[PDB]
């Protein structure tokens, strides 16, 4: 029916089905083994460009690979910016490789303080 | 005047008396002035007079199949459903084909 | 360039 | 006389048919333009034939292709594509 | 390494 | 909140339909005669 | 603008309920669906097969970019309720395609990375709707906006070859790279209406004597001028000479005048070579002499600072001299300067020879001694 | 004729005419053989 | 449209001369007939050759990768396919005009000689 | 989906009063029109 | 010569069951024939009924040519200077294709660019053309800028001078070799695409696409 | 008005209210007949139909007066500018009949 | 008289507005 | 049968509804006035076919070409029963001279005009003229 | 002819509302992962958890909901 | 006038059998 | 690998969990199921690290149909403006779904409220357009109306307003629906449906104003370092656009006038939300004149908002009655003015 052709509830609207838990509903080993960089298909690859970003509002660190080859605007659709806002509000700033590994093992407010007071 | 209150037989005779092209187009445009139910009765009366009731006229009606066809088409319509540049292009293409030799 | 025969302006202008 | 009349009638019919064929693709004075092929392809047609051949050449192996080119936001062997399209 | 992971048997 | 544009009991409080009123042409002719 | 300030804010309130209810069908439809979101608006058109509100959907608060809008319009035509035969059903208005591609061109002026999705959208539009002169003109405009002067001129030359006159509305929008077609079509920015109409009339006048590629080149030159790029502005003439588009006399005069404004600051060897050829074929002897003199007069100062300066090749000497002798054989103005322009173009012994010719000109009673100012008025622009 | 605008036989003939394309029941090229 | 007008001839000549002057020289004419895409003898020769395997009988992932290679890598895409169909239509339309001109020519010649 | 606005026998214990008046003839003044002359 | 079309509409088969009534075509027969009427009085222009400008007639034009009014003004909206030969008296030229900017011009700039002062919004304006289509579009333009009294002469220059000329004939009938969007793109489900493309008849009968049919179980019994 | 009817007008925008000045070749007195645009059109048409090479208006009009009727009709079939100043004046019935 | 003046005005306005294609 | 065969030959054909450009119904009235039904057309030999197509029907060659597939096949030309009183179905099996150019299959034998009703009455049919 | 006259007698299309009606009777989920598998485009989104549960929709195209 | 026909009205959310309708309880 | 149409090869089953274990899937199994073997050259792998959990996105688009996929399904943005516009378009769709599910059928018992509609098929007039309220909303409406009747009737002559007049009826009912809600998400959804002015819309407007104040300060600083209108805030975007077109790259200058009213529009919209919230809190007993003017303006605006769909329906119905009238020109009987002549023609009569 035409009620589901354009926009919300459409056929190819992959955000109809739901949103992620995003709550305090785990250790460091669990997160490490799930890290993207620690996995063989990426570990044994160096031909794809990696970019690291810092939100500066949520204090979230994001890693992106091969975005240049496949720049899908859907990549960050399921994310949530500061205070349950949508991902369009992220005020991202480029981060060097070294700073990402030292920031990722620290909460959001610690990363925000690092950005604000220790650049 | 009451266009749709005129005697149907009189309007029909006046229409059958139309043969000139210019007045024929005038009638073509004029037929839309009548009511949608008047046009149907005009068609029915003209058909009946050409067919069965031909004798009710003092003088026999003359044959205008063009009027009959046009009035029928108009009644059906009103009722429910129940260039120098082109010549230049042509001559240019022919000249080209002559160049290709497809036209010896 | 066209030379028609159903002109309406012509008869009014001729007398004028 | 009958042969002359038949031949002249056929000639007039052919002239009228070509006139109508050209008139169909008027578009207010601009005759229909052929479909535009993709990037880099060049099509050639033998006149009075029932086929056309379209060629393309990639000086580099595949990196010259549009998909590998976009990437927006050894000197391997060059490649030659020839597509033969008949009227079937 | 099940079917969903390994898209085969 | 979208709508839907649609369109053996008998209504006994709906009066019969009858021809009351005049035509536009008849009104015009009345005006013409009164003016004359 | 401040005098206009109080007038706009009053237009921000909806009509009275009774006035909206009593408003005519067309006006009420347009107003309320315009106020509606994009997806719901398009849903109403799909429901009731009312297509003439496509512009009303186009002018929407939350509408995606033109490439997405095109696919949305095609989906609406596909799932419409009335479903006329396909050739009548799936063919959008040519004016609508022109407006959509002109929005795409306006967006291209900003980043020019949009041009790849513009390529994809045009590749689909070509084979889904009819390739009309005005949609081709919008494609050329967006190609110019992306900065591909070579390809835009090539498409314009194909227009000329197929006998497609350039679109005057697109021509006017070309010279207005701050006025997207939707705002132009609306009753906004009326003050620029005189300019739009003037440029439309100019485009109409040019076709009476020249071809579509000439007007396209003129429009692209003016677009680069008004976008103050100035790097592609002369690439325009480079590509025009390379492709063989006979430029317009208005365009050559404009080019020589802006060249005088520039004092050849940014023009390159190939640019001057092509401009000289065009100015010989159609230009005046005075402008020809000025450009030929100025090229080397401003070559001298940054002679070492501009190592890659290139001279005039030997082969095209004969073409240029044939044109100059042809003009001289009929005009006495070119006959007297024919030998000095012949010497000015070959550039074998430029310094002493031009000095001697200037000595003779002075004796046969001033000079273009702006070389000294070729810094005083060419550095402050960089400043 | 007033509410629906059609008569019953008229509606039947219209149905038969609008369903003509698929009402056609021609003869198929016989003798299809088992493969699997 | 205005850079090079004889590029296809240049590449065809390079390939033909290299193949003829290489080994299998005397058999080059057989190769040319085999590669003939316009003749019935060419199709029959390519039939005598080994017709590729039934792609539907091939592997699912192999067919997927081969479609990827044909479409993206090699460049011949569905846009090109639809353009080929459209051009088949347009050029048949164009040739019909020439056919009409030819019939007019023969009729007018017969009338003139009669 | 998109929800639709909900639009609106009679028992003998009910008042049996007329639900609403109807004025069709006064709203539409139909001129007299008869097939017969 | 009845060129074959390149559309992928196809009637259903006689082997498989009818399925997937999420989309289902049918023939659409309107009430009356409409082709005989003025272009802007047909079904697809029904929404602009109150917008269509008032019609002026031959007797009014013949009266106004001799007895002109200081405020009224006839405007010729013809575009092809080659096509327009003679002059309707007391008329000013303003081609339809530039009304969008002509009516946006200011009082001074309109006189500057056209040579006749821009009429007031409360003034009577008449617009004429070859057949009335350019006049209708110009009248819609005039109405958009809130011009109270706008009229068009439907039977225009053709009726005046006996001409058989025609106005624009730009109909957007897609060329036969062009294949429309639905058969080409990949945007919906397979079965939905098949049902959208299906039509029950000769593909020139103006079919209607309906969604979500339900079985008439009571009729079936 | 007489400048408007020349090919050099295609490069000038114009303005209906007091049209701006146009600097035509005819203004410069050094210009020969070969450079005049109207003489260009006239010479082209005369060569194409009258089959006479012409280098001046005097020769053009002498050729026109000597021309045979079929060539006269052919030349006036492809000639378009009977009047350049656009002052209503009687014309030969070649433009009539 | 006034109408002939206005006719000449109308035609000159048309010419000043849009020109036709020039000959060869 | 003549009515139905001419209508089907004149209407659209194929699953793409390819329009038949020639309208053959215009000759139905002339054939009926001649009194020649489909079975008599099947009986007519080549000479009578030439005489009829030239003298009487005035068939343009492009129309004779479209009508000849139905005569060359000697299609059965008998109405068939199909879930309706109207029965717009006419048998298309190749004819047989032994059965009067009617396929010798179910019911379609000599002088059978309609599937379920009866054989012909050529003795009465002599009353035609 | 004689005299000159001066006659004494001497904003739009703005989207200021942006009003949206949001009433949808669909189902919304708490998802620790989505795997959208078409024939062409594959999307895999996952959150970290110790153990999962799986639902699979083959309605139109494959969708594995991990929750 | 408009406010006569446009006035919020109570709605029996539950089915008739589940909830004895108020007008039926009155009678 | 060389598969036949009819022949199949049978393969063992790994465990008792079947191809998809319904009981559950462990962490490493889920890791493998997430990091499936896609061809990396066409896959974007992405992370997002926040407080408790990581989120991963692996998205692959096959090379086969990048020429046919709709621009929305691929969602590829090969430019910065394309990227931003796709980000925000998808954000809008997602927020729309996520917030409409709060008042949809699932909704909550006290949140979802329906509208009853009934229109005449002959006079084309709305005989019913109301809300289906519960007892709490009806009692709130009664309190509001009885409190206002006690004073508005005494103060107002009601010579033409009428005795049964409902004062600020649209504001009253739009506040009653929100008052009856039990969830903040539903209340915000209803707010947005009511002329927007929800929390997110007002926050976005505040963001725009806070970005414009920085630009106004920037232009003030530039003009001072190198007469101004009364409220410079509303012109700062145009001023920076021209400054950039003059000094910087600035390939384009701006003409968008829509921003000039923004300061007043935002102040009024915030006043409106505050007034609606106070009326919900029932603090309408004390109203200043500014608040009374705000309520008078807002009530007139809300009364037109709910009738958009009904006016669409009225237009569609008007088209229908248009197609049912007599064909041709008006019949001679139902015609007053003469045909072919303007009714005001001085030669009206013969
Ligand atoms: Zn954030
Ligand atoms: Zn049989």
């Amino acid at each position: 029916s035409r009620s589901t052709v354009f926009g919300p509830g459409s056929l190819y609207s992959f955000t109809k089905f739901g949103s992620f838990n995003r709550s305090p509903t785990l250790n460091k080993r669990m997160k490490d083994i799930f890290r993207l960089e620690n996995q063989k298909h990426i570990r044994n690859d160096f031909d794809r460009e990696r970019r690291y970003r810092m939100c500066t509002k949520c204090g979230i660190t994001t890693v992106t690979i091969n975005f240049n080859n496949v720049p899908s605007a859907r990549v960050g659709l399921w994310g949530r910016c500061a205070d349950d806002k949508d991902y369009t509000h992220h005020r991202m700033v480029d981060i060097t490789q070294r700073e990402y590994e030292v920031l990722r093992e620290s909460p959001v407010e610690k990363r925000l303080n690092w950005w604000r007071y220790e650049r | 005047a009451d266009l749709d209150r005129v005697e149907a037989r009189s309007v029909v005779i006046a229409l059958n008396a139309v043969t000139n092209a210019d007045v024929y187009e005038f009638v073509k445009k004029y037929l839309f002035n009548f009511g949608e139910r008047k046009v149907k009765f005009l068609r029915t009366t003209y058909s009946d007079l050409r067919g069965h009731g031909a004798g009710k006229l003092r003088i026999p009606l003359k044959e205008n199949d063009n009027m009959y066809y046009h009035v029928c088409w108009h009644s059906s319509i009103r009722s429910p459903r129940q260039n120098a540049k082109i010549d230049d292009i042509v001559k240019d293409k022919i000249e080209k084909w002559k160049a290709e030799g497809l036209l010896p | 360039k066209s030379d028609p025969a159903v002109d309406n302006v012509a008869p009014l202008r001729d007398e004028d | 006389v009958s042969l002359r009349t038949i031949a002249e009638s056929l000639g007039a019919a052919a002239a009228a048919e070509l006139r109508a064929e050209v008139e169909r693709d008027t578009r207010d004075g601009v005759a229909a333009i052929p479909p535009l092929p993709p990037l880099g392809w060049r099509v050639r047609h033998p006149s009075g034939s029932n086929y056309f051949v379209m060629t393309r050449t990639l000086k580099n192996g595949v990196q010259s292709a549009e998909l590998n080119n976009r990437r927006y936001r050894l000197s391997r062997a060059d490649v030659h594509l020839t597509v033969f399209a008949p009227f079937r | 390494f099940l079917a969903v992971g390994h898209p085969l048997v | 909140k979208t709508t839907v544009p649609s369109y053996k009991p008998q209504n006994q409080w709906e009066g019969v339909y009858y021809y009351s009123g005049i035509t536009k042409r008849q009104r015009h002719l009345i005006l013409l005669h009164r003016k004359r | 603008l401040p005098a206009l300030k109080p007038l706009v804010r009053n237009s921000t309130y909806l009509p009275k309920k009774e006035e909206l209810w009593r408003a005519p069908t067309h006006e009420a439809l347009e107003t309320i669906i315009g106020h509606l979101p994009y997806h719901d608006a398009l849903r109403y058109i799909t429901e009731h097969s009312l297509f003439l509100l496509f512009p009303t959907v186009l002018r929407a608060r939350d509408a995606p970019l033109p490439h997405v809008i095109y696919e949305d319009f095609m989906k609406s035509c596909t799932f419409a309720s009335l479903q006329n035969p396909p050739e009548e059903q799936f063919a959008l208005p040519s004016v609508l395609l022109r407006t959509l591609l002109c929005m795409a061109a306006y967006h291209c002026t900003l980043d020019a990375d949009y041009f790849t999705t513009c390529q994809m959208l045009f590749g689909r539009m070509e084979q889904q709707q009819q390739t009309t002169p005005e949609v081709l003109s919008a494609w050329v405009y967006c190609c110019t906006a992306s900065g591909r002067v070579d390809e835009a001129l090539t498409y314009a030359k194909y227009m000329a070859d197929c006998s497609a006159p350039f679109d005057v509305t697109v021509f006017s929008l070309m010279q207005h790279p701050s006025l997207n077609p939707i705002e132009v079509e609306d009753g906004s920015v009326p003050h620029s209406a005189k300019g739009l109409l003037l440029q439309r009339r100019l485009g109409n006048r040019l076709h009476t004597a020249y071809r579509s590629d000439a007007v396209a080149a003129h429009g692209m030159f003016v677009y680069y001028a008004l976008t103050l790029s100035h790097v592609r502005k002369w690439e325009v003439i480079r590509a025009a000479a390379a492709l063989g588009v006979t430029l317009a006399e208005r365009t050559v005069v404009l080019a020589v005048e802006v060249f005088a404004r520039e004092k050849g600051m940014r023009c390159g060897p190939k640019t001057v070579k092509a401009l000289t050829h065009f100015l010989a074929q159609d230009g005046t002897v005075g402008h020809l002499l000025y450009v030929l003199l100025r090229a080397r007069k401003n070559e001298l100062l940054p002679e070492f600072r501009d190592l890659p300066h290139t001279t005039f090749s030997e082969e095209e000497q004969e073409l240029v001299l044939q044109c100059v002798a042809q003009r001289a054989r009929h005009d006495d103005s070119f006959a007297v300067a024919a030998t000095l322009v012949s010497s000015l173009v070959r550039e074998d012994d430029p310094s002493e020879l031009l000095m001697a010719f200037a000595r003779a000109a002075r004796n046969h009673h001033v000079c273009g001694g702006d070389g000294d100012g070729s810094v005083c008025a060419d550095v402050p622009a960089p400043v | 004729m007033t509410v629906h605008g059609t008569s019953l036989p008229s509606t039947y003939r219209m149905h038969k005419d609008i369903n003509k394309a698929q009402r056609n029941d021609r003869k198929l090229s016989g003798n299809r053989f088992k493969v699997l | 449209r205005y850079e090079e007008v004889a590029q296809p001839q240049q590449v065809a000549d390079e390939a033909a001369v290299a193949c003829s002057s290489s080994c299998y020289g005397p058999y080059y004419p057989a190769f040319e007939m085999l590669m003939d895409s316009c003749g019935s003898a060419g199709e029959y020769s390519r039939a005598l050759c080994y017709g590729g395997p039934y792609v539907s009988e091939l592997s699912r992932e192999l067919c997927d990768a081969l479609l990827d290679y044909i479409k993206g890598d090699l460049g011949v895409s569905d846009q090109l396919c639809e353009y080929v169909c459209q051009m088949q239509f347009f050029l048949e339309q164009e040739e019909y005009m020439t056919w009409l001109g030819q019939v007019q020519h023969v009729a007018n010649a017969v009338s003139r000689t009669a | 989906v998109n929800p639709d606005t909900s639009p609106m026998h009679w028992h003998y214990n009910l008042p049996q009063g007329m639900e609403r008046p109807h004025s069709v003839n006064r709203t539409f003044a139909a001129p007299f029109q008869s097939n017969h002359s | 010569a009845d060129r074959r079309t390149r559309h992928h509409m196809m009637v259903d088969g006689q082997i498989n069951p009818r399925e997937w009534f999420n989309w289902h075509p049918k023939e659409y027969q309107p009430w009356y024939f409409d082709r005989h009427k003025f272009l802007y009085e047909q079904r697809q222009y029904a929404q602009f009924h109150h917008l269509l400008c008032h019609q002026v007639y031959l007797k009014d034009m013949l009266h106004l040519m001799r007895y002109p009014e200081p405020y009224t003004h006839i405007i010729d909206c013809r575009t092809s200077t080659q096509k327009m030969h003679r002059w309707v008296p007391h008329s000013l030229w303003l081609p339809r294709d530039e009304v969008e900017y002509a009516l946006q011009l200011s009082a001074d700039e309109f006189l500057d660019m056209y040579g006749f002062r821009k009429p007031d919004k409360s003034d009577d304006v008449i617009l004429l053309s070859h057949n009335g289509i350019y006049s209708e579009q110009a009248g819609w333009e005039w109405k958009k800028q809130f011009f109270q009294h706008v009229y068009n002469y439907r039977g225009g220059t053709n009726e005046l001078f006996g001409e058989s000329y025609s106005d624009m004939n730009v109909s957007d009938v897609l060329s036969p070799w062009k294949g429309p969007f639905p058969q080409s793109g990949v945007f919906v489900d397979k079965w939905s695409k098949r049902k959208v493309l299906t039509r029950t008849g000769p593909f020139d009968r103006q079919y209607e696409m309906q969604d979500f049919a339900l079985p008439d179980l009571e009729l079936e019994k | 008005r007489l400048r408007l009817s020349r090919r050099t007008v295609a490069n000038y925008v114009g303005l209906i209210n007091s049209p701006e000045v146009f600097d035509d070749e005819s203004d410069r007195p050094e210009t020969r007949w070969s450079q005049d645009t109207f003489f260009r059109e006239c010479a082209y048409l005369s060569e194409k139909f009258l089959k006479e090479k012409v280098s001046n208006m005097q020769q053009f009009e002498a050729a026109l007066k000597r021309a045979s009727p079929e060539a006269y009709l052919a030349f006036f079939d492809a000639f378009q500018q009977q009047t350049q100043t656009q002052i209503p004046l009687p014309s030969p019935s070649v433009w009539h009949y | 008289w006034e109408l002939s003046r206005d006719e000449q005005l109308f035609w000159e306005r048309v010419e000043l507005i849009r020109k036709g294609q020039v000959a060869s | 049968s003549l009515k139905l065969i001419l209508e089907k030959l004149s209407g659209h054909v194929g699953r793409r509804q390819y329009k038949m450009l020639c309208n053959l119904e215009k000759h139905y009235d002339k054939l009926k006035d001649e009194g020649i039904d489909w079975h008599e057309l099947k009986w007519l030999s080549r000479e009578e076919l030439i005489v009829l197509f030239d003298k009487v029907l005035h068939l343009t060659r492009t129309e004779r070409a479209a009508l000849l597939p139905a005569i060359e096949a000697k299609v059965c030309g008998v109405l068939r029963q199909t879930d309706s009183r109207h029965s717009t179905v006419v048998c298309m099996n190749r004819g047989n001279a032994n059965h009067g150019w009617r396929c010798g299959r179910n019911g379609h034998t000599n002088d059978v005009y309609f599937e379920g009703k009866a054989k012909a009455n050529t003795a009465a049919l002599q009353l035609c003229r | 002819f004689l005299i000159h006259f001066v006659h004494y007698k001497t904003t739009f299309k703005f989207k200021h509302i942006f009003l949206s009606i949001d009433k949808y009777n669909s189902l919304f989920f708490n998802i620790s992962g989505i795997l959208i598998w078409l024939n062409i485009i594959h999307i895999n989104i996952i959150l970290i958890k110790y153990s999962f549960f799986i639902l699979i929709n083959n309605f139109e195209y494959l969708i594995i909901l991990i929750s | 006038a408009v406010a006569t026909a446009e006035i919020p009205a109570f709605f029996n959310e539950r089915p008739a059998w589940e909830r004895p309708p108020l007008e039926e309880t009155l009678y | 690998a060389r598969r036949k149409w009819g022949q199949k090869t049978w393969s063992p089953t790994a465990t008792n969990g079947g191809a998809a274990p319904a009981n559950g899937v462990s962490a490493q199994e889920a890791l493998q199921i997430a990091y499936r073997p896609m061809p990396p050259s066409q896959t974007v792998e992405y992370e997002e690290d926040f407080g408790h959990n990581l989120m991963i996105h692996r998205e692959y688009i096959s090379k086969r149909c990048r020429d046919r996929v709709s621009f929305e399904l691929s969602a590829l943005s090969y430019s910065n403006l394309e990227l931003r516009r796709g980000q925000e378009h998808l954000a809008g769709i997602m927020n729309r779904e996520r917030r409409g599910v709060s008042v949809g059928a699932s909704g909550a018992p006290d949140d979802q409220v329906q509208m009853q509609t009934d229109v005449d098929a002959n006079s084309r007039e709305v005989l019913s357009a109301r809300y289906l309220f519960n007892e709490r909303r009806l009692q709130f409406c009664d309190r509001f109306q009885n409190f206002f009747q006690s004073k508005l009737e005494n103060s107002a002559a009601s010579d033409s307003n009428g005795h049964e007049k409902q004062h600020l009826f649209s504001l009253m009912e739009a506040c009653a629906v929100i008052f009856g809600c039990e969830t903040e998400a539903a209340r915000e959804t209803y707010y947005r449906m009511f002329l927007g002015l929800d929390s997110e819309t007002l926050l976005e407007e505040d963001e725009a104003l806070r970005n414009r104040i920085a630009d106004a300060k920037l232009v003030q600083r530039v003009l001072e370092n190198n007469n101004l209108p009364e409220e410079f805030e509303e012109y700062a975007p145009l001023y920076k656009a021209y400054i950039t077109h003059a000094v910087g790259k600035g390939p384009v200058a701006s003409y968008d006038i829509s921003t000039l009213g923004s300061t007043g529009l935002t102040a009024e919209r915030r006043r409106w939300r505050t007034l609606m919230e106070k009326i919900v809190r029932e603090d309408y007993h004390t109203m200043t004149e500014v608040e009374q003017m705000d309520a008078i303006v807002l009530n007139e605006q809300l009364h037109t908002v709910k009738f958009f769909d009904l006016k669409i329906g009225d237009a569609i119905r008007d088209i229908l009655q248009l197609l049912q009238r007599e064909t041709g020109v008006g019949s001679s009987v139902n015609r007053d003015t003469p045909v072919g002549i303007s009714p005001n023609n001085p030669e009206r009569r013969v």
